[PDB]
């Protein structure tokens, strides 16, 4: 069972400076006498962190010595202690059961690895009694056992492998990260230091395991002391101590390690702290000669986002094009039009388990985003094994002599089957196909005639003889045969781009515009970024976004407003770095 | 004549980046925008030859 | 003004048709007026003159 | 590849129900409806989705194949894990650190390796390769030429 | 060797553009063309800088 915690004390967060410590090797390779540069998660040089301090001693107050930390995406538990008393990480846990939560439960008989889904508690601490034998007796981190999923045990771990000396016998050094779903831990051991000691210094991998759930804040673990000196509550009754650990949250940044002859890593710049540094990177070497360099550029970054849409809400109407009862000829196509109107292709998606919704030149999925223009809809019933024939640039009889489309056509086709609606108990034959033309048809051009024609010479001119064979062939569509020769419903959707006079699109809501500010803008689906300014340029009453002496758009009519803006990059420019040398001095100028 | 050659579409979808990324997904819009990458790379080292 | 002489000074009307953009500020041309002249927009792509 | 097994009432937003299983809850977990005689698209299926990383770790699978004798100072081609090529495979002295598997210089070429079973350390050189230009003196006066290799 | 080199295949089908923009459907024989022609293209570049 467990038992609440009381006694909370508040302390000031104490701080002190990392002078470059945290860097590890990357990746489980060799590599030897290169300066190899790299691009991972590191802790940043010349930051401070949040010195926990263990105090009031005896059993007075005892503090509250385990709060509750956040784990954003990474952490640099340290540790300077004798007695070896801090110990059970609790990393990557919500604390409300929610899921798995994760113990490292070590220095006992064995370094052993606990975990289990079990349902947390309210508040925990790992009891030791100061008995002849030091053991958890008492599991006030967890009361339940709903599940368990991994346990493990490992022989060498944490061990303080030393001699019997009065100072400060290690320094261990720790690194929690998890590697986009796993957990990856490094560490090192350091000898005794007559709190951070300055030097250099690289910590070799160890185990890692998959787990994988969701991470709110890391919870820190001490062994209590308890002892039947001192008469306390069963909160807290325990003997202080003396302790102290440090903790430091990782962050992305770029490296230059260096290796030496042994394939050890000897020293390391971290790259966007100085400007001496970054161009001692540019220059891939550790000494700098006296001159000018160039090392990058400096751009102002956008701080906002707006998206403005014509401000309609009429529903297109995909009901009827999809829902019609009877469709027609595949000669006969029934063109349609759609325009002025709010467009959604979520609803689109119920139909017939038998889906074909590919399509060209725009994926399926980012359909709602954009704005088209005259939105078509084109709807017929073709053979079943004809679905595939209709396709761009596609040779075939339906293609070129029924339905011929563009080689560069934008849209795409929607195919659901109609094994039952279309096929009476005797078979349909209402729909009709053109089986011989004169030549090939056009891109999308209809011709609907019936008049026989002279198939083999000497012209029948209706006598519909020997030799003239009749133009239009019927379907047999019989209620059931095979699923290459039952009929298919299709209908294709073909948009026109370059989006000059936008129309119709999709459910995208309007924010408030701002100007003289380097924003984002999605104006009618024309993403950029940029600075928007009162234009005092005259638009004609007919024209829509200007242009200038390249392609890229340098003005843009309001949708809204029926008002001209001007967009322009909002700062750019390059760096030069002024440095006297190296050997001699590591102060710089900067010209911008 | 750097600066001209910039609209040229070097057989891809469109000659704007942010037009193909919007318009495609990722699975085939890496081919154009490596058309697109290498079709500028070459533009420019022509002018750093001459 | 300067120390040039009479023959420098004809010199430099004749063939300084174009004193380029030796470094022009962010400011000369941020937009304002119609301005937008083949230095200004040159620039927006990165080209520079030092 | 995030799993949650959140079985607490989900608030549907705008004018809350407070989670009292009253009006306004709406309640994410449902159940499958299948039956013997049903739509396809409806039919019960089973899925299963298996994932792997190649990386620089060592190898756990290596199924069933052929094992044979390591030999050293000839160009002969290797097969070690997944890593193929053509070398001499002497012998290197160079210290790998126990949790390091494969070598590798400045074009990104394995240099040195670590085999699975006898675990020692082998040098990569492509053995030998590069002659030409043989020499002739006109083909009036003779058919005779010389090679510098 | 600017002659020579308009005989090659240059990552395609082959070397001829009767048996590659006709008898084939339009998407990879647009993509074969547009190989053909920018291989072409870097020929005649490279020539005139030599
Ligand atoms: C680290 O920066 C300064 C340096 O001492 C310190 O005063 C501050 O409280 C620390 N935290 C932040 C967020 O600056
Ligand atoms: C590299 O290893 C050798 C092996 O004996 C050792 O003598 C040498 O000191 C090492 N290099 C360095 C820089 O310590
Ligand atoms: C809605 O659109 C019309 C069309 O121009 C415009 O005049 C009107 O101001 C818009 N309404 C709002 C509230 O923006
Ligand atoms: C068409 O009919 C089906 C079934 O009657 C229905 O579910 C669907 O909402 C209707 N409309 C569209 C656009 O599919
Ligand atoms: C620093 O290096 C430069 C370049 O070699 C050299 O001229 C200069 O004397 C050095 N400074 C010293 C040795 O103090
Ligand atoms: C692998 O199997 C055989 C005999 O068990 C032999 O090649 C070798 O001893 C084994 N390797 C290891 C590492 O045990």
């Amino acid at each position: 069972q467990c038992v609440n915690l009381t006694t909370r004390t508040q302390l000031p967060p104490a701080y002190t400076n990392s002078f470059t410590r945290g860097v590890y090797y990357p990746d489980k390779v060799f590599r030897s006498s290169v300066l190899h540069s790299t691009q991972d998660l590191f802790l940043p040089f010349f930051s401070n962190v949040t010195w926990f301090h263990v105090i009031s001693g005896t059993n007075g107050t005892k503090r509250f010595d385990n709060p509750v930390l956040p784990f954003n995406d990474g952490v640099y538990f340290a540790s300077i202690e004798k007695s070896n008393i801090i110990r059970g990480w609790i990393f990557g846990t919500t604390l409300d059961s929610k899921t798995q939560s994760l113990l490292i439960v070590n220095n006992a008989t064995n370094v052993v690895i606990k975990v289990c889904e079990f349902q947390f508690c309210n508040d925990p601490f790992l009891d030791h009694k100061n008995n002849k034998s030091w053991m958890e007796s008492e599991f006030r981190v967890y009361s339940s056992a709903n599940n368990c999923t991994f346990e493990y045990v490992s022989q060498p771990f944490l061990m303080d492998l030393e001699g019997k000396q009065g100072n400060f016998k290690n320094l261990r050094e720790f690194v929690f990260k998890n590697i986009d779903g796993y957990f990856k831990i490094y560490s090192k051991h350091t000898p005794i230091i007559v709190d951070l000691p300055q030097g250099f210094s690289a910590l070799e991998p160890l185990v890692d395991l998959p787990i994988g759930i969701n991470i709110t804040r890391f919870q820190t673990l001490l062994a209590l002391h308890r002892s039947y000196l001192t008469p306390g509550d069963s909160s807290s009754g325990w003997t202080a101590g003396a302790a102290a650990y440090y903790v430091g949250y990782l962050q992305p940044r770029t490296f230059l390690l260096k290796y030496n002859e042994n394939g050890t890593i000897t020293d390391a710049v971290d790259c966007a702290l100085d400007p001496l540094s970054e161009t001692k990177c540019t220059l891939k070497s550790f000494t700098v000669e006296k001159g000018i360099y160039q090392t990058s550029n400096f751009r102002v970054q956008p701080t906002e986002s707006i998206v403005r849409f014509p401000n309609i809400t009429n529903l297109c109407p995909f009901d009827e094009v999809f829902n019609a009862t009877r469709f027609a000829s595949v000669y006969a196509w029934n063109r349609k039009r759609i325009s002025n109107c709010v467009a959604d292709y979520s609803v689109l998606y119920n139909l017939a388990p038998f889906f074909t919704f590919k399509c060209y030149g725009v994926s399926p999925t980012k359909l709602n985003d954009l704005c088209f223009t005259n939105v078509y809809a084109d709807s017929f019933v073709i053979r079943g094994d004809e679905v595939r024939q209709i396709a761009p640039g596609q040779t075939g009889n339906i293609a070129d002599y029924n339905y011929k489309l563009p080689d560069d056509f934008t849209g795409c086709v929607i195919a659901w089957n109609s094994n039952k609606l279309d096929s009476k108990v005797s078979g349909n034959y209402n729909y009709l196909y053109r089986l011989f033309r004169k030549s090939n048809l056009k891109p999308f051009e209809r011709d609907i005639s019936t008049e026989i024609y002279q198939a083999g010479n000497k012209p029948c001119n209706g006598v519909a003889g020997f030799n003239c064979y009749f133009p239009l062939r019927s379907y047999s569509f019989r209620p059931t045969y095979g699923v290459g020769h039952q009929p298919y419903r299709v209908v294709v959707l073909s948009f026109e781009l370059l989006h000059a006079p936008a129309t119709v699109c999709g459910p995208k809501k309007s924010t408030n515009l701002v100007k003289n500010k380097c924003v984002n803008f999605n104006f009618n689906g024309l993403k950029g970024t940029g600075v928007l300014t009162e234009s005092n340029k005259k638009f004609l009453p007919f024209q829509q976004f200007g242009r200038d002496i390249a392609d890229t758009t340098d003005a843009v009519r309001d949708p809204q407003t029926l008002e001209i803006l001007d967009i322009t990059p909002c700062s750019f420019g390059g760096v030069s770095v002024i440095t006297p040398g190296t050997n001699t001095s590591n102060q710089v100028a900067v010209l911008y | 004549t750097l600066v001209k050659q910039l609209s040229s579409k070097f057989g891809a979808i469109s000659s704007v980046l942010n037009d193909i990324f919007s318009r495609l997904d990722p699975p085939e819009a890496e081919v154009q925008i490596d058309r697109l990458i290498t079709g500028r790379l070459q533009s420019l080292q022509t002018y750093v030859t001459q | 003004p300067s120390k040039r002489s009479f023959i420098e000074d004809l010199l430099f009307n004749k063939v300084t048709l174009a004193d380029a953009g030796f470094i022009k500020q962010y400011g000369d041309c941020l937009g304002d007026i119609a301005a937008r002249d083949l230095i200004c927009a040159q620039k927006f792509k990165g080209l520079t003159v030092l």
